[PDB]
Order: structure tokens, then C-alpha cells, then sequence
RNA sequence: CGGUCCGGCCGGGAACUCAAAGGAGACUGCCAGUGAUAAACUGGAGGAAGGUGGGGAUGACGUCAAGUCAUCAUGGCCCUUACGACCAGGGCUACACACGUGCUACAAUGGCGCAUACAAAGAGAAGCGACCUCGCGAGAGCAAGCGGACCUCAUAAAGUGCGUCGUAGUCCGGAUUGGAGUCUGCAACUCGACUCCAUGAAGUCGGAAUCGCUAGUAAUCGUGGAUCAGAAUGCCACGGUG
């Protein structure tokens, strides 16, 4: 009876499973204030169950791998709203205006020739 | 210093590589210097042959060297003369079993190598350049180009002040990536210099 | 290059084959901590006895076509200029511009 | 039972040397695993395509080496000599392991 | 506070005070304060006199200020009389340990000598 | 520097000079170009002409050049002011 | 830029507090992208504001930042011989943002030891309508008024 | 799921992540308004993505007699018992000075100590080199496994939690110099890198002047590779925070 879905991020994979319960986040076998010790990521892992109020009313099972902090926060928050939209499918059109059910395609930028980074450019003399 | 080679730029797409073979680090460049040693030594051979290009794929430790040329008569002779002769020297420079198959280069005047090295030896017996380009041009858009540019570059006459001259037939789009661009230079070592031959021949577009 | 230091590196090669074995059983004597310091003495000078186009580290990877010291890339044995002219002409297997 | 690795180039040529394999398996032998995809290796080069001085003025090529890993579970004797006596296209690189 | 012949500051730490000390650091101060058994979050005050007794003793196992400082002067004077290429950048004031003179060699050089 | 378990370093043609030099119990100036090897205690009061690029500079052998090296004491660069 | 006005990016706002503001604050006063540290910092110095005065933090904050809120700043203009300082209505984003800026400068030009302690000082100065940001406000308004006469 | 040494570990399972291969997807395609019923533009609708979605490769005719005869090739000139060839040592690293490009700093948004969390992309056989032992340490010894989604390089750091310093040329900064060493390599004097102990310069945000950058950007944080016996703060790439 679990729900699923996969939410990604900058290098972020999610892997969220949702069960009708009372709201026991379950993080890689950890909790979420132990595992994220940031209050913004503590946000936006909560946003769409308070965006809906839907926080005491499911448990979730978490899997994640690859990136960090922020880019696990956005890859969750992703997975949930592909996971939500699983279970009901009449929230997609509150999440859609969240701005949640987009992937954020933000890839960090490659290093190009001459450039000492993606844009910076060294420094110019004329004489 | 300014446009890609149109070959190097086309391998992925609609042009195949000269070598087709595999190794790994370890005898990457001990094969590669073998294919240059056996195309080095092919193209002294068969400089009066008109030899286009010369593919190399070596299967299981035994090499097979497929030249593409416009007349096989003078690369056999007779039936395993030459070509066997040319066998034995390739053979003895790779160290493996080779093989040796010619595929004919049907219309040469199609061919940007062998144009290129017919305005070349036409340069060397001092003929005028700008002759030798018409008739690469006259010919190639009557055998059926969609389009053929060539170029020659310095000490044109024996004059002391090298320009570069080039003519153009039908579209050759460069930038088209899906286009059969077939693109080759050649040299002529004339008394007063090098001349520098460049020829790009536009057949079409391959839809893939 | 020229044509003298391509022979120097040539040369360079076949000594470094040839004592190869050699400098390598003195080098395990001297780097033996299990050895009489005399022993280990007369084996430096040993090693100082063979000629120094022996070591592997003396001789210099040039182009294996024109003998250019500087710009050498080992997995294709050439310099930057003829891997470009091979690459370009379709010489080299599986190797093309690359855009990510 | 016998691991199979096929490394390439060409990944359309070495396709057509792992469906080839395949359906030589099972018409001789019995139960071809199947064709699992290994990461590309993309071995990156960089170089000046200046003679003498433009630092900055480069050409980015690149190989990409395909890897095919076919796994036989059942060998037969015929399953086995006959596809070691079954020979693909140069490029590609087969290396069997036998157990 | 008053350790191997100078004075110690009272509120710092009992490491730093003793790397005050021309010849110690903050490692050779933790091997002093262990073979001394005191604790190194405590201040050069609420010390016992014994325990800067044993202090004392501990610093007098190493080699301090006027020692070291002959020791330093004994070696760069032997450098200055054999005549060798430290002693020769020792006495021309350039940089020992082979770094560039051309640019950057300020330290052994102090400031600039305008060209007059 | 050296490692301690390779020893010292010098010359085979340089030690059998001071070799000889010793049973000889000649003073003679050795010309050396050996100007990696390391001074021996057996060196102790010997002139030795140590190359320096483009001559052979004497250097006598003192106690305190022992634990040193030839080079040390033949400076390659002249230099003696701009103005 | 030449061709178009643009369309702003949407910033989160804080955890603590929902603010927009409050993170547009923790924005400007951080440095090599360390959030982190700068939320701390206003999240102490918003403590020991609500302190010190006894209100909402956000109310305080509102107090210090309306009055340091610039209303008419000036520009070059340089049509003459010589340059115009012209003057020009502020619109409120960009008050508050040199509301903002004006604060983290003054926080940082203090010579108390904690980053807490320079703003919670100066944002009880700027709620007593004292200290440098709105001594800088005031500078902004008396340039103004003295350059009144161009429009 | 069933079982456990609680480790996908072990039977297993193939969904999921991922790995590639092929294919779908976005086309002003739709809706409305403007427009000269045109091109087209603005807006919103859906949609993962909306107007070139983002990034790259791709550089027209020509210009500068631009650069390179020292990658190579080559006309012509010159040397040919030397302008050619071999070896040792030295030099290319000098040093009254001037400039460019960088690194590390001047600290408290930090130096410290202890504990702890999250990466991607790469390289590896004359190579990468676990585990274990010894050493404060750089490292040494024995020594598995690996031509490698398996093994190794290899613990990411910034961060977070607690305590600490408390505005000082400081527990900032790390230069310089002395002593003791390791490793590479015939060989570390000129002229290597690194470690340990000690030493603790200038520097408290920079004159006139000037540079880069419009979003996963700058800024900052670490990681890897090429070259290479050894030898980067450079170069080329990678992700984190933002
Ligand atoms: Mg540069
Ligand atoms: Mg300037
Ligand atoms: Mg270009
Ligand atoms: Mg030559
Ligand atoms: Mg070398
Ligand atoms: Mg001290
Ligand atoms: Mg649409
Ligand atoms: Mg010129
Ligand atoms: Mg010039
Ligand atoms: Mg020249
Ligand atoms: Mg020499
Ligand atoms: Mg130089
Ligand atoms: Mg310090
Ligand atoms: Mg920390
Ligand atoms: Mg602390
Ligand atoms: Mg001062
Ligand atoms: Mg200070
Ligand atoms: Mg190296
Ligand atoms: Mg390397
Ligand atoms: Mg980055």
C-alpha cells in the first residue's frame, strides 16, 4: 500500500515512500533532526505537508544519495510532491502553483578553456 | 586560424574512421605507430597509383589493410605480384599476419585526395594553376557534385609574394554537420616553394 | 628533433634494457635493511661503476615521429600537433571532439 | 558458466556483437543472462592546437570505451568452443572468464 | 612567573606562557606540562610553587634562551669561517635555502634600495 | 638530503685518489670534478681543485668540512654588484 | 540593461520566522556563501533585540528598518560643464534594501567583539534613531533637499 | 519478503535508485489580445521543461607582410677537420631594481581542540597499492585484492555539536633561519619535495590607478587528472555551500 515516487536535485536521488500514519520521518534508518542538522532543509522537507496538512497524517520512508544538504532537501521535497500527486492527484494543481513539482534543472556549470572558472575570467591588463 | 577540419569534425556523425581497431594503453601507440609506418610505406608505393584511403582494422592479431584506389591493375600486376610483394613489407613492420584487400574508388574525379594530388603533380610539371582548378572543378560538378571547392596557396608562378586563390561550384556548407563534406590537401614541392591544395567536395546530406 | 638526439634516446633505451636487471638486484641490496653496510658500500659503488644511460629515468619520452621533447602524451606516444593531425584525418580509433 | 566482456568503440558494433552472442547461446547453449550495460569509460584529452604560443586557444577530444557484460549460465560443450571458435569484427574486444 | 631566568604573563594559559619561552613551542609547552602533571587550562596563576618547581625543572631539561642563542650564533659563525655557500649567503645577506633572488627575497633583503 | 641507510656518497675514482694520496703521503693538489661527493675525515689536509664549470678552485680540507659536500665550497655564480 | 526590465527570482523565506525579509537580511549579511553562520548571527541578535525591548523580533526589526528607510536618494547626472546630483524617489524595495545594507555596514564598522552584538546595537541605535545608518539616512535626505532644485 | 553475526549480510526479489542502448517529449503546438487578417509580439493554459529551456562544439569574405624555418615540411643562403658529433662539470634558478599573473594573510561571519554528517568526477600493471606491525611524523616492513560499477588511490572539506581564546601584532599571520630526518633518483652543494623540533618578518584591508562577474553565476570549500623517477600556489576537469 506504499506510495512512491523519485525526487532529484543538483546531483540529489530521493527515493520516497509514503504509508498512511502519523507522520514518522525515517531518513536512511534516521531521523530527520538527526540527520539534517539544518532548519532550512527541516523546512523544505515539510513544506508540502504543510502546504497540504498532511504532517501528522502519513509516515515516510526516505532514501537518498548523492549531493548535499540543500541539494537532499530539494530532492526530498520533490520526491514527496511526486509522491502526494501519486496519492491523490488533485493536489497537483495546488503544487504546481507551489512551484513544487518542477524539477529544478540548475547543474552546476562546467570549468572552460581559459577561464580560471565557469564565468571568471582572469584578470585583464593593457599594459 | 580559423575553421575545424571538416573530417575530424564529421567522425561521429556520417564519416567513418580510417582506423578501426581497439587496444588498450598498452598497445595503443605501438599499433598506431604501425598503422603510420604501413601508410607511409603504401603511399611511397603507390604514389602513380591514385590511392585515396587507406583503412586499417586488425582483428585478433593479424592486420587487414583495405586501400581504396582508382585503378587496382597497377597496385596487383599480376595475380599476387605486387599486392603480395606489398604483403610480405607489411607483414614485416607489424609483426602480425596481414591481409590485403583494394577497394576501387569508382569516379575519382570524386575524390578530394586524388584531385588534390592531380593538381599537385600538374603543378610540379608547371602547368597554370588556375587551369588545373577549372578542369578539378568542370569535372567533379560533371561527375556529379553537389558542390566542390578548392584552393591553392602560395608562390604561384614563382612569384615572390604568395597569395592564396580558390574557386567555388554548387553549395558547401561547411557548418551542416549531417553534410558528406569530403575534405583533403595536398602539396606540391615546386622550385620556388610549397604550394598548399585544398579541395572540399559536397555530395549531399545524410538523413540518418 | 635532430637526428643526434633521437640516437641519444635510442641509445638510452638499449642500455636501460640491457643493465636492467642489475641495477635492480643492487638496488635491492642497498635497499635491503637486512644487509652487511659493507656489502650494501660496495654495491653503490657498483652502481656508480655502470653507465648512467642505464637509469630509466635519464632517457626522456619524445614524439615518436619527429623526436619533440615537450607536449608528449603517453597513451598515444605523440606530441599535441600530430595527435591533432591524426585525430583529424581519422587516424586514431574512437577518438573525436567531445562537448559536454 | 562464463562472464563476458565486450569493450569497444562503436556501441552500435557492439551491439551487434552482444545480440550476436546472444542468439548464438540460445540456439546452442541455455539460459544467456543477459545483455547488462557497464559505465562508459570517457577517457578525456586536452591539447594546444597552437605550434609555438596560444595558451588558450585548445582542442577538448575525447574516447568513450562501451562495456558490454553477457553472463552464460549453462555451458554446453558445443555452447562454449564453438562461441570461443566464433569470431566478431575488430574493435571490439571480448574476454571471456570462465567461472 | 618567572621561568629559565624571564618573567611569564599570569592571565594567559599555562602552554602560551610557556611558549613565551625562547626555545620552546606549543608542543614542546605540552610535553613539559605532562611531565610536570599539570593541566594546561589551568593560568600561570593558582599554581603551586611546586608545581613551578617542577616547571623549572622541566624547562631546564631542554636548551633556552642564551644557550640556544650561542647555539644558533655557534652554527651560522660556522657556516661564516668554512666559507660555504650558506656562509656566503649567510654574510651577503641573500636567501640559504635556494629561493629566487630576481623577485620576491624581501625578507633577508629588507626593503627596497632605490637606484640612485 | 640522503637517507641515512644509503650512507654517505662519492666518487669510486675520487676515493681511490685519496686512497692513493694516503699510502703516497703526497700533498699534491687532486683536480676533481666530483662536486656531489661527500667529504671523508680521511680528506682531512688535502688540497682538492674542485671544479666549478670552468675552472679547479683549491679547497683545503678542514675538520669542519667533513660532514659537507665539494660543491659547497666551489661557488658556480660570480657575482659582485651592479654598480 | 539596454533591452528589458527583468523578472525577479523568488527567495525562500526564513525558517524561524516565514519572513521574506528577514532572509533578503540574511542574504546581504552573508559572506562566501555561508548562510548558516549569518542566520545564527540574526537569529542571537533578534534574540537579544526582543531582549532589550520586550516586542516581536520581526516588530523591532520593522522599527529599526522603517527608520533608516530612505525615502528620496540622488544620482549623477552630468548634463553641464560639471555634475548634477539629481534627485529621485526611492521605491520600497529599494529602501529596504539600503536599509538592510546601511545596517550590515554600521554592523560591521562596530567595535564590539561578537557580529551579534553590532547589529543588535545597532538595531536598538536605529530604534532609538540613533547611529550611523540613519545618520546615513539623514545624509541621503540632506543631499537631497540641497539638490531639490533639479528634477 | 523469509532469515541474521544487524553488515544486502543471505536466501532471494526486480519494483526503485542507477548503469547504458533505443524511443517519446516543446512545435508559438494551443487560448486570448495587439498588429498591416502579414511576419511577429505580449500575456496564461497545461506541462519536468515555453519561446534560442541551460551549457558546449561549430568561427563567413577578409584584416594585422600578426605569430611560428626551434613541432614539422620547404625555396634560397651559409658551415663541412666545423655553425656538425661525444663526455664531465656548470648554466638556463644570478640580483641595486621595474612590471604582469597568482597564492597565503592582516582574524572573532575567526584561529584552536575533540566528536560527527553529506559528494561528484577521474586514474591504476616497470602501476594503484588495502589489512597488520613499527615510527610523534614524513614514511618503512610484510603483504592481499585489482587491467578494475568488484580492489586501490580515498577519511571530502567548508559544515554541525560542546568547550576554548576575548581585540592584542594576539592561541592572527606564517615568512625566514638553525638542528634532526624520510623518499625519489648513479647522484638532491649550486638545484628537489615533504616531515619533526625550535624560530615567529612584514602585514591590522591597501596611494594614484584598475579588473572580473547577471544565477546554480560571482564568492568560498575541498576532490581528481595530464605532464612526471621525483618535482605545482600553474593548467585542465569535478562536485559542495551559495
Ligand atoms: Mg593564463
Ligand atoms: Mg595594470
Ligand atoms: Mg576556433
Ligand atoms: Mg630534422
Ligand atoms: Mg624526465
Ligand atoms: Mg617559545
Ligand atoms: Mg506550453
Ligand atoms: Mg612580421
Ligand atoms: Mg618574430
Ligand atoms: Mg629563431
Ligand atoms: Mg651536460
Ligand atoms: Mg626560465
Ligand atoms: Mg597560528
Ligand atoms: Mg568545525
Ligand atoms: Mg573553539
Ligand atoms: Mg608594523
Ligand atoms: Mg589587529
Ligand atoms: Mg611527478
Ligand atoms: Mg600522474
Ligand atoms: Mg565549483
Amino acid at each position: 500500500n506504499q506510495y512512491y515516487g523519485t525526487g532529484r536535485r543538483k546531483s540529489s536521488a530521493a527515493r520516497v515512500f509514503i504509508k498512511p500514519g502519523n507522520g514518522k520521518i525515517v531518513i536512511n534508518q534516521r531521523s530527520l533532526e538527526q540527520y539534517f542538522g539544518r532548519e532550512t532543509a527541516r523546512m523544505v522537507v515539510r513544506q508540502p505537508l504543510e502546504l497540504v496538512d498532511m504532517v501528522e497524517k502519513l509516515d515516510l520512508y526516505i532514501t537518498v544519495k548523492g549531493g548535499g544538504i540543500s541539494g537532499q532537501a530539494g530532492a526530498i521535497r520533490h520526491g514527496i510532491t511526486r509522491a502526494l500527486m501519486e496519492y491523490d492527484e488533485s493536489l497537483r494543481s495546488e503544487l504546481r502553483k507551489a512551484g513544487f513539482v518542477t524539477r529544478d534543472a540548475r547543474q552546476v556549470e562546467r570549468k572552460k578553456v581559459g577561464l580560471r572558472k565557469a564565468r571568471r575570467r582572469p584578470q585583464f591588463s593593457k599594459r | 586560424g580559423q575553421k575545424v577540419h571538416p573530417n575530424g569534425i564529421r567522425l561521429g556523425i556520417v564519416k567513418p574512421w580510417n582506423s578501426t581497431w581497439f587496444a588498450n594503453t598498452k598497445e595503443f601507440a605501438d599499433n598506431l605507430d604501425s598503422d603510420f609506418k604501413v601508410r607511409q610505406y603504401l603511399t611511397k608505393e603507390l604514389a602513380k597509383a591514385s590511392v585515396s584511403r587507406i583503412v586499417i582494422e586488425r582483428p585478433a592479431k593479424s592486420i587487414r589493410v583495405t586501400i581504396h584506389t582508382a585503378r587496382p591493375g597497377i597496385v596487383i600486376g599480376k595475380k599476387g605480384e605486387d599486392v603480395e610483394k606489398l604483403r610480405k613489407v607489411v607483414a614485416d613492420i607489424a609483426g602480425v599476419p596481414a591481409q590485403i584487400n583494394i577497394a576501387e574508388v569508382r569516379k575519382p574525379e570524386l575524390d578530394a585526395k586524388l584531385v588534390a594530388d592531380s593538381i599537385t603533380s600538374q603543378l610540379e610539371r608547371r602547368v597554370m594553376f588556375r587551369r588545373a582548378m577549372k578542369r578539378a572543378v568542370q569535372n567533379a560538378m560533371r561527375l556529379g557534385a553537389k558542390g566542390i571547392k578548392v584552393e591553392v596557396s602560395g608562390r604561384l608562378g614563382g612569384a615572390e609574394i604568395a597569395r592564396t586563390e580558390w574557386y567555388r561550384e554548387g553549395r558547401v556548407p561547411l557548418h551542416t554537420l549531417r553534410a558528406d563534406i569530403d575534405y583533403n590537401t595536398s602539396e606540391a614541392h615546386t622550385t620556388y616553394g610549397v604550394i598548399g591544395v585544398k579541395v572540399w567536395i559536397f555530395k549531399g546530406e545524410i538523413l540518418g | 628533433a635532430k637526428q643526434s638526439m633521437k640516437a641519444r634516446e635510442v641509445k638510452r633505451v638499449a642500455l636501460a634494457d640491457k643493465y636492467f636487471a642489475k641495477r635492480a638486484e643492487l638496488k635491492a641490496i642497498i635497499s635491503d635493511v637486512n644487509a652487511s653496510d659493507e656489502d650494501r658500500w660496495n654495491a653503490v659503488l657498483k652502481l656508480q661503476t655502470l653507465p648512467r644511460d642505464s637509469s630509466p629515468s635519464r632517457q626522456r619520452n619524445r614524439c615518436r615521429q619527429t623526436g619533440r621533447p615537450h607536449g608528449f602524451l603517453r597513451k598515444f606516444g605523440l606530441s599535441r600537433i600530430k595527435v591533432r593531425e591524426a585525430a583529424m584525418r581519422g587516424e586514431i580509433p574512437g577518438l573525436k571532439k567531445a562537448s559536454w | 558458466r562464463i562472464r563476458i566482456r565486450l569493450k569497444a568503440f562503436d556501441h552500435r558494433l557492439i551491439d551487434q556483437a552482444t545480440a550476436e552472442i546472444v542468439e548464438t547461446a540460445k540456439r546452442t547453449g541455455a539460459q544467456v543472462r543477459g545483455p547488462i550495460p557497464l559505465p562508459t569509460r570517457k577517457e578525456r584529452f586536452t591539447v594546444l592546437i597552437s605550434p609555438h604560443v596560444n595558451k588558450d586557444a585548445r582542442d577538448q577530444y575525447e574516447i568513450r570505451t562501451h562495456l558490454r557484460l553477457v553472463d552464460i549460465v549453462e555451458p554446453t560443450e558445443k555452447t562454449v568452443d564453438a562461441l570461443m571458435r566464433l569470431d566478431l569484427a575488430a574493435g571490439v574486444d571480448v574476454q571471456i572468464s570462465l567461472g | 612567573a618567572r621561568i629559565a631566568g624571564i618573567n611569564i604573563p599570569d592571565h594567559k594559559h599555562a602552554v602560551i606562557a610557556l611558549t613565551s619561552i625562547y626555545g620552546v613551542g606549543k608542543t614542546r609547552s605540552k610535553a613539559i606540562l605532562a611531565a610536570a602533571g599539570i593541566a594546561e587550562d589551568v593560568k600561570i596563576s593558582e599554581l603551586s610553587e611546586g608545581q613551578i618547581d617542577t616547571l623549572r625543572d622541566e624547562v631546564a631539561k631542554f636548551v633556552v634562551e642564551g644557550d640556544l642563542r650561542r647555539e644558533i650564533s655557534m652554527s651560522i659563525k660556522r657556516l661564516m669561517d668554512l666559507g660555504c655557500y650558506r656562509g656566503l649567503r649567510h654574510r651577503r645577506g641573500l636567501p640559504v635555502r635556494g629561493q629566487r633572488t630576481k623577485t620576491n627575497a624581501r625578507t633577508r633583503k629588507g626593503p627596497r634600495k632605490p637606484i640612485k | 638530503p640522503r637517507s641515512l641507510k644509503k650512507g654517505p656518497f662519492i666518487d669510486l675514482h675520487l676515493l681511490k685518489k685519496v686512497e692513493k694520496a694516503v699510502e703516497s703521503g703526497d700533498k699534491k693538489p687532486l683536480r676533481t670534478w666530483s662536486r656531489r661527493s661527500t667529504i671523508f675525515p680521511n680528506m682531512i689536509g688535502l688540497t682538492i681543485a674542485v671544479h666549478n664549470g670552468r675552472q679547479h678552485v683549491p679547497v683545503f680540507v678542514t675538520d669542519e668540512m667533513v660532514g659537507h659536500k665539494l660543491g659547497e665550497f666551489a661557488p658556480t655564480r660570480t657575482y659582485r654588484g651592479h654598480a | 540593461p539596454r533591452r528589458r526590465v527583468i523578472g525577479q527570482r523568488k527567495i525562500l523565506p526564513d525558517p524561524k520566522f516565514g519572513s521574506e525579509l528577514l532572509a533578503k537580511f540574511v542574504n546581504i549579511l552573508m559572506v562566501d556563501g555561508k548562510k548558516s553562520t549569518a542566520e545564527s548571527i540574526v537569529y542571537s541578535a533578534l534574540e537579544t533585540l526582543a531582549q532589550r525591548s520586550g516586542k516581536s523580533e520581526l516588530e523591532a526589526f520593522e522599527v529599526a528598518l522603517e527608520n533608516v528607510r530612505p525615502t528620496v536618494e540622488v544620482k549623477s547626472r552630468r548634463v553641464g560643464g560639471s555634475t548634477y546630483q539629481v534627485p529621485v524617489e526611492v521605491r520600497p524595495v529599494r529602501r529596504n534594501a539600503l536599509a538592510m545594507r546601511w545596517i550590515v555596514e554600521a554592523a560591521r564598522k562596530r567595535g564590539d567583539k561578537s557580529m551579534a552584538l553590532r547589529l543588535a546595537n545597532e538595531l536598538s541605535d536605529a530604534a532609538e534613531n540613533k547611529g550611523t545608518a540613519v545618520k546615513k539616512r539623514e545624509d541621503v535626505h540632506r543631499m537631497a533637499e540641497a539638490n531639490k532644485a533639479f528634477a
